[PDB]
């Protein structure tokens, strides 16, 4: 508990709380088209080697370690790619919202007990430093 | 107004003291004619500040974080002062200084011991042009109690609060995904709350040399109603700008009609 540390962590986590609500907003954002332009995709969807799909971006859960844990038949091939792919950035989309929700309110509550820390130390560095001058002082 | 000074050059028995001095003259207008005065002392921690001086000089031991061991005494000597007899009332604005924005710093720590109400005054509030430029949120009160406002003032209040804090949350929302998923209900909220951070605003009769309008004295009553209604829904047709910078609800309606 240095006010030197405790800063140089306030620091970096003030940071993190506001580029981790700016990926939820964002999320959040992608997440509500993609659920709309779902609608009609289920439908077509349903209407119609293993194959992993997921996508390229983390800090969405567990997305990817979930998936990772003649004429008529080639159309009907990209119809199901297309529908999966469809789900998939939803589900993906949401739970980036949802992980980078959580992620930037621990971030503000871990702010909040770090301030409170710190005021606690620079307070008992002070009386402590006081005391310490005085002791000395009284002796002689 | 009679105005009591203890400037910074004064010495530490100086700035000690003078908020006592302002204190016996209003114990006058209070002990000797009975009125309901008002003491302003700015700024409570300067006080206390002097008090440590003091102490020091006298050769005594400080105590946690170098105050004064007397620290709760010294307050207590003065803050008591200040009350409502059956003569009358002194009612005091402390001007507060935080140190180190540490809470629970030994100064403002023993302050709040005392304290019936803060009044935050905001410079976000203020950039919203709204003023007083008061929190409505942030500012506190003791009082706030239906056994001691009344349920009605006691509702209302929390009705603006809570409308207030939702409004908070989509303002979040508003800005990113757009003002749409937006509920017949939450652009409901929205509005009134809109409504409300407005009819809370007011023209002070201080600043009429200058703001070129009229001063508004609003009463309790009229306070109570004209939000009772807002949260109501009574001028949910009526537009924002009908409500800034008003008294009475009576002028919300008045101004609507002038701005069409």
């Amino acid at each position: 508990a240095t006010l030197k540390d405790i800063t140089r962590r306030l620091k970096s986590i003030k940071n993190i709380q506001k580029i981790t609500k700016s990926m939820k907003m964002v999320a959040a954002a992608k997440y509500a088209r993609a659920e709309r332009e779902l609608k009609p995709a289920r439908v077509y969807g349903v209407g119609s080697l293993i194959i992993g799909v997921s996508s390229d971006r983390g800090l969405c859960g567990a997305i990817h370690s979930s998936v990772a844990k003649r004429n008529y038949q080639e159309y009907s091939l990209a119809n199901i790619i297309y529908y999966s792919l469809k789900e998939s950035t939803t589900s993906e989309q949401s739970a980036r919202m949802t992980a980078m929700d959580n992620a930037s309110k621990n971030a503000s509550e871990m702010i909040d007990k770090l301030t409170l820390t710190f005021n606690r130390t620079r307070q008992a560095v002070i009386t402590k430093e006081l005391i310490e001058i005085i002791s000395g002082a009284a002796a002689l | 107004v009679a105005l009591v000074y203890g400037q910074m050059n004064e010495p530490p028995g100086a700035r000690a003291r003078v908020a006592l001095t302002g204190l016996t003259v209003a114990e006058y207008f209070r002990d000797q004619e009975g009125q309901d005065v008002l003491l302003f002392i700015d700024n409570i921690f300067r006080f206390t500040q002097a008090g440590s001086e003091v102490s020091a000089l006298l050769g005594r031991i400080p105590s946690a974080v170098g105050y004064q061991p007397t620290l709760a005494t010294d307050m207590g000597t003065m803050q008591e002062r200040i009350t409502t007899t059956k003569k009358g009332s002194i009612t005091s604005v402390q001007a507060i200084y935080v140190p180190a924005d540490d809470l629970t710093d030994p100064a403002p720590a023993t302050t709040f011991a005392h304290l019936d109400a803060t009044t935050v005054l905001s410079r976000a509030i203020a950039e919203l042009g709204i003023y007083p430029a008061v929190d409505p949120l942030d500012s506190t009160s003791r009082i706030m109690d239906p056994n001691i406002v009344g349920s009605e003032h006691y509702d209302v209040a929390r009705g603006v609060q809570k409308i207030l804090q939702d409004y908070k949350s989509l303002q979040d929302i508003i800005a990113i995904l757009g003002m749409d998923e937006l509920s017949e209900e939450d652009k409901l909220t929205v509005s009134r709350a809109r409504k409300i951070q407005r009819f809370l605003s007011q023209p002070f009769q201080v600043a009429e040399v200058f703001t070129g309008h009229l001063g508004k004295l609003v009463p309790l009553k009229e306070t109570i109603k004209g939000f009772q209604q807002i949260l109501a829904g009574e001028y949910d047709h009526l537009p924002e700008q009908a409500f800034y910078m008003v008294g009475p609800i009576e002028e919300a309606v008045a101004k609507a009609d002038k701005l069409a």
